């Protein structure tokens, strides 16, 4: 098998704890802005699927043995809605390889939720980046002026930026729940526990607790449903700022109250001792307190 | 991709990134003349984002070193480290300056070399199609770095608009008066272009770094040589994420937007605490990270002037704590969790804050494979101390028919002087105004 | 030879009743057969038991890994020779198949587990030999206690011992989390109504069995309550030590001779009785352990151990511990009254002093109520040769 | 937790607190430059307690010394065991004074450098958020200790109004009045704030010292190298409870609230028998506890000139006898049974008494762990002897003209010299009227 070479090569294309193919993963989210307005050719795929084989030799890191392993499917959802024009946010998608020797590794089950993390790196990655590229655009020559007067950019930068607080440390523990402790759990345990038969009724329960410990949402809360919502308000950060001051400050009120209400949620699932994701949430909330 | 130009300039500018080149060899398992280990690309996953590219696995530094006096350069082609450095990217053999010691000589000098400044230090920008942006490696210190590097902070801001400014400037020292008495005014001049020509600063100050230096150094006569010791260190300690392959926040656009919270506020306070090597010996019973960020926050390891009972009416709301090598990173989460209840950080009451952690592997070495490391960026409204502090002593230097007849023979015809002090005290009332 | 209970109609004494207990059966056993033989079997027996649950090298007797085996078979086949029964040849060899059964998990459990590791742990942990590492807990946990329980209160106190015992630095962060702690429904407050669990792993089970872990908690309550109430007539001295929170009235002297009286007491009352509670019943079980490789005669040891701690610290069942709560009652309200800004030229400081001084000598009377029942003396000599200790330690 | 801040103050108070650290460092089995052994944690259960928490395994002493003189610091800096003291959190190199000898100089020094004596011994308060309280090792021998002295125990009463005031003071020598003669003046004006303004102190007689130091020590020549031997020894023995792991009166808080009758009687006996390097060749055939308690009430250890046949008619109110490391204690009851029948302290006939013992394990050292050692906190109303040897050489001084009118020409207009005489006389009758 060599196994945990290949336990490596996942963890760095589908986990991305090697960031450079997830940067330019934003560089893919780069060449998409909004959906759709992408060609729906045969053609559309074959040129979309050797960027992404491009991309890795532009980060210069890896043989081409591993990226045999790698597959990209671009599957076919509807975009303007009622046509199609398939998304690069949340409907491009990496496909982990089954070869000749390693089959008890990997099964089904657990390419369906490899789908299913890729995606949901790439919708938090695109608000990250995009929410970089505003500040491209006021960037110094100077473009938008007014340092802080005349009419606001000293209270409208100052809400914006207590935005791009909240999201920017929100993904940065959702990244250290997701990666740390499993990759801790992961390789030595197996390997050390002599126990090495039927490996995929051990890899898919370290798979279900890599999805236990991103959101897991029992894929069924709210909770979605709000990590939804605070997108629906990026793209309404993102287009007034390539674009109407009153309607700015309005926008990020209905943040507040969205975040207020993503505040709200997580008491309600309070329950005790459990889910390592809601102390580190009650971690803000006492942070809420002392100010 | 990803590649930076640092503008390396002045005579304590230039020496403060000769040594920061010469710990990025020893980190990469290069030598600066050829390549004896294979450490450099089993171990480190990423070289070709500060160095230049390679042609014959030669990383050439992507740096440029322009100095009036040519003493800094001399000390430079006799150490075994210039060899790295090429002859035609910056100044060949028997380079020169001025006389020279003005604030007005370096302003005056960006116009009439013109054309040769504009012109060797372009042809790094195209070599790479997406430039990251540029890094002013200069000192305030002077008439030599304070001169010329106000000039640049002007001229690409508008050629290079899209492009990210940020500098490690070191600032002057302020204990007596006698050696310089042209502090006060080369300081102020510069100080307007770090805000509004230029979006952060990385402060750096020098009283702090004797505070520092026979803290648990143990010198008797304070030298200049130790001024490159706590320098280099914090320089690389600031791209392990953007050296070494990190995930979040591995560029230099993505930890500087994570910190400032508007125009004019980018003053960030350092720290950084490992610096003993009588450590090692008791590294080896598995110490942890529970302890090293208990002591960040506590003003220990800080490299900035500021006053002790000043912090009641202040407020964080940017902290950034990095943690650097072996982190064990199953209780790196147990770390942030006692953050909650001591409060150390006194937090804004309008909005939120944000105690940002990250890690990057280190170097495969074995001083740097044992020994914890915390680099500590933070953002505290304590910063207008220093503020006060040099327009109190600028306001009184003129008080004192000091430097007004002596400075504005050549390039000065009317008082600019008023212009650097309402744009100080416009920092200085938007920092308190901040926390409503 | 395996622990296994070969029957169909359960047609024997032993019956099943890691650790998987099993019980006797008078009617199964023959009366002939003498009646304090029959758990020398079963509890031997059902050790050899619950070795086959976990590991099979790890057998009492040696089964899978000695060779005890043949030599039991060889005394089998001496035992079957025989037509007739007696006594004395089936018991002789009854210590056969135990005392070299009792001495091989004797071997085996100090070096699986570092022996006299955790059980010098569970002892402070219960007993309260680290007396600063708790008193830290007590200081957080009296200001948010100061309500009737809830249930959630638990999982609070909870994580507040995690903190208190993380910011003195224990030598093995390990340590800290190998417990929770436990607390009634709502009686009047959290403070004596509050637990400790303490779970245990592998075979060190059998010498703990969930019945004597209350038998350790329900003691642990009642010593961090005069951790507590010491420590509060500790602070509210505290308050009256300088002149500029003293006034010179003489309603001050009176409240003073009782303090003086008063916190003397819990600092000779409850130390005589813990220290000397805790320095000749450890010295007796490491000098016992180190000196006898068998495995019930140590164990019943420390069962003595435990009745002796809890006997001494029990002193008499209805009226010492009334009188002996009715103690930190009384000077409890002495922190409140003291608590006030001022208290000693206050019309109430003086007003609700005047019942305290009546019930502090309800306490030294009704403490010189049990002097002469330990003069006159048929109860008990470890009851008489403690209060006497501090009563020296008070009349002289 | 239970951290307390030392302070030493005085030409004799910084000499006697010096040894005191340097007493730490033997038994915690540290260097004051390093950590060359692993006995500090696994031997010793508790160091934070008097030291500063650590950040690189390096205990701060937690501890300010400031003096007029400059002889007490200069010769401390050449010893290797200033390494340890930090030269930021009390004074930097070249740290100086008065002129300077007078109880007037340093009560009228206080209010001048009221800013600056106010800032750094504050910034170790907020170190821990639970803080014990103030010692003041300070002296009552010149002016230098008693002049400042007098002046934090009055500011530091209602700034730190819920701390414990307990100090380690050394009493001053009467043989001769010839080098110093304003010994009755600066004595009884400090007296008078270690009462009221104070809530405990633990008197170390001078004539008594000559007493122990001619008794088994056998000079020849009385020199102050000697006056360091048994005080530190003494000091680091009455916090075994609180340094080692104890668990009853582990505070200081616990110790001293079990043996104060009341208010201004707080003066304790202190009596500590093993002193001799000779004894050890015996304490092998175990020496045991049952005879080192009966030498202890026996008046031949005590540091406290009182008279001989004065104790008939005062009784013993509270008396500690604390063993440390080989205790034996299967026989500490035994010791405590042989009290009872010799009556060697005369009990109060209002009220009980009290014998407390207890004990605590020493340092991993062989002088520690082997030879037994008893410290003594008694408490006894013959302490009014001392107190009528003062008062009687007090007012025979002001009969004779003496200090009159050399002394009241800064910063006294008034007599306040019966101010301290009723007070110290209403001490006196207080304690003759306490056992009625």
């Amino acid at each position: 098998l060599k196994m945990e070479r290949h336990f490596e090569a996942m963890r760095h294309f589908l986990l991305m704890e090697d960031g450079e193919f997830a940067q330019s993963l934003s560089d893919m989210l780069f060449e998409k802005l909004g959906s759709g307005q992408t060609p729906s050719e045969l053609l559309n795929p074959l040129v979309l699927n050797s960027i992404l084989n491009k991309a890795l030799q532009y980060s210069l890191h890896g043989d081409s043995s591993l990226a045999s392993n790698l597959t990209f499917a671009l599957k076919y959802l509807p975009e303007v809605f009622t046509p199609t024009a398939p998304d690069a946010l949340s409907c491009l998608e990496l496909k982990y390889k089954v070869d000749w020797p390693l089959n008890i590794v990997i099964t089904d089950t657990c390419m369906n939720k490899y789908s299913r993390i890729f995606s949901f790196l790439l919708q938090l990655k695109h608000m990250v980046w995009t929410l970089r590229d505003v500040w491209f655009h006021l960037k110094r020559t100077a473009l938008v002026n007014q340092a802080s007067n005349s009419v606001q950019y000293r209270q409208l930068q100052l809400y914006r930026h207590e935005m791009q607080h909240f999201v920017k440390v929100i993904q940065g523990y959702i990244a250290n729940q997701i990666l740390h402790v499993t990759w801790c759990e992961f390789r030595n345990k197996l390997s050390a526990v002599s126990n090495l038969e039927e490996i995929y009724k051990t890899h898919a329960d370290y798979l279900n607790k890599a999805l236990f410990r991103g959101l897991l949402t029992e894929k069924a809360a709210p909770l979605m449903n709000i990590i939804h919502s605070i997108f629906s308000l990026i793209l309404k950060f993102r287009l007034q700022l390539i674009s109407n001051f009153g309607l700015m400050q309005q926008s990020y009120n209905t943040f507040k109250y969205y975040s207020d209400f993503l505040f709200e949620v997580v008491s309600k699932l309070v329950n005790r001792g459990y889910q390592p994701h809601l102390e580190d949430f009650l971690l803000r909330i006492n942070f809420n307190s002392y100010y | 991709p990803r590649e930076i130009i640092t503008l390396q300039l002045g005579q304590c500018g230039n020496q403060i990134g000769f040594e920061f080149w010469k710990q990025l060899c020893a980190e990469h398992g290069i030598s600066p003349e050829g390549i004896v280990e294979e450490f450099a690309t089993e171990g480190t996953d990423r070289k070709d984002v500060f160095f230049y590219q390679a042609d014959d696995e030669h990383y050439i530094p992507r740096a440029v070193l322009l100095d009036l006096e040519p003493r800094v350069i001399h000390s430079i082609l006799n150490s075994p480290y210039a060899n790295l450095y090429n002859p035609e990217n910056i100044y060949l053999s028997e380079h020169g300056g001025g006389a020279g010691n003005n604030w007005a000589s370096g302003f005056s000098q960006g116009e009439k070399i013109h054309e040769d400044i504009f012109d060797i230090i372009d042809r790094e920008a195209d070599g790479s199609d997406s430039l990251e942006g540029f890094v002013l490696c200069h000192s305030i210190a002077g008439g030599t770095g304070s001169g010329l590097g106000s000039y640049l902070l002007e001229r690409l801001n508008d050629r290079y608009p899209k492009k990210l400014v940020q500098t490690y400037s070191v600032f002057p020292n302020q204990d007596e008066m006698s050696h310089v008495v042209v502090q006060p005014y080369n300081s102020l001049l510069t100080l307007k272009r770090l805000t509004q020509n230029a979006d952060c600063v990385v402060v750096l100050d020098n009283t702090a770094l004797n505070r520092i230096a026979t803290d648990r150094l143990h010198i008797q006569n304070p030298s200049f040589s130790q001024i490159n010791q706590l320098v280099s260190t914090i320089m690389s300690a600031s791209t392990t994420t953007l050296r070494y392959p990190g995930y979040m926040n591995n560029d230099l656009i993505g930890l500087i937007a994570s910190l400032i919270p508007t125009p004019r506020l980018h003053f960030l306070m350092t720290g950084y605490t490992p610096l003993t090597t009588d450590q090692s010996v008791a590294s080896v019973r598995k110490t942890t990270v529970l302890d090293v960020m208990r002591r960040l926050l506590q003003p220990k390891n800080v490299m900035v002037s500021t006053g002790r009972d000043r912090q009641t009416n202040h407020c964080y709301i940017a902290i950034l704590n990095i943690i650097q090598g072996e982190v064990d990173p199953t209780q790196v989460h147990k770390s942030l969790q006692r953050i909650r209840e001591r409060k150390l950080a006194n937090f804004i009451p309008w909005g939120p804050a944000s105690i940002q952690v990250a890690l990057s592997r280190k170097s495969p070495y074995l001083p740097s494979a044992h020994r914890v490391s915390g680099l500590m960026m933070a953002n505290h409204t304590n910063i207008s101390s220093l503020f006060e502090r040099t327009c109190r002593q600028y306001d009184k230097l003129r008080k004192r028919e000091a430097f007004l007849e002596q400075f504005r023979k050549e390039d000065i015809f009317k008082d600019n002087f008023d212009e650097l002090d309402n744009s100080r005290e416009i920092v200085q009332q938007l920092i308190d105004e901040y926390h409503a | 030879l395996h622990g296994l209970l070969l029957d169909q109609y359960e047609e024997f004494f032993v019956r099943q009743g890691s650790l998987k207990q099993f019980s006797l059966r008078a009617e199964m056993l023959p009366s002939y057969i003498p009646v304090r033989v029959a758990e020398k079997i079963l509890f031997v027996g059902e050790s050899v038991q619950m070795f086959e649950n976990q590991n099979v090298n790890m057998s009492r007797t040696g089964s899978i890994l000695k060779n005890q085996e043949d030599t039991f078979a060889a005394e089998l086949h001496r035992l079957k020779q025989q037509p007739l029964f007696s006594l004395v040849d089936f018991e002789s060899v009854l210590d056969r198949i135990r005392s070299t059964v009792a001495e091989h998990l004797w071997k085996l459990m100090v070096e699986e587990s570092d022996l006299l590791g955790q059980l010098k742990i569970i002892k402070d942990f219960y007993l309260l030999g680290r007396g600063e590492l708790f008193q830290a807990f007590i200081d957080v946990a009296q200001n948010m206690l100061k309500t009737p329980p809830t249930a959630v209160t638990e999982h609070d106190v909870n994580v507040a011992f995690q903190l208190s015992a993380h910011k003195v630095l224990l030598d093995d962060d390990n340590l800290l989390p190998l417990l929770n702690l436990t607390i009634r429904e709502a009686p009047t407050s959290g403070w004596a109504a509050l637990g400790l669990s303490y779970k245990v792993q592998w075979p060190l089970h059998i010498l703990f069995t969930p019945a004597v872990l209350e038998k350790y908690n329900v003691v642990f309550k009642y010593l961090l309550s005069v951790r507590r109430v010491q420590s509060e007539l500790q602070h509210c001295w505290a308050l009256q030590m300088q002149r500029k929170h003293l006034e010179s009235n003489k309603t001050d002297a009176i409240k003073w001779r009782l303090q003086n009286h008063m916190a003397f007491l819990v600092d000779n009352l409850q130390y005589y009785l813990q220290v000397d509670v805790l320095e000749s019943q450890f010295s007796q079980l490491l000098q016992q352990i180190n000196s006898t490789r068998d495995f019930e005669s140590i164990r019943l040891a420390h069962d003595h151990f435990l009745s002796n701690l809890l006997a001494q610290s029990f002193i008499l069942l209805k009226p010492v511990f009334h009188c002996l709560n009715e103690i930190l009652e009384l000077c409890h309200s002495f922190c409140s009254l003291v608590s006030q800004n001022l208290g000693p030229l206050d019309e109430r400081g003086a007003g609700q002093l005047d019942i305290l001084v009546k019930g502090f000598s309800c306490q030294s009377s009704l403490l010189f109520r049990i002097l002469s029942s330990v003069r006159n003396h048929q109860i008990n000599p470890d009851l008489a040769q403690l209060l006497l200790r501090l009563d020296y330690n008070k009349y002289y």
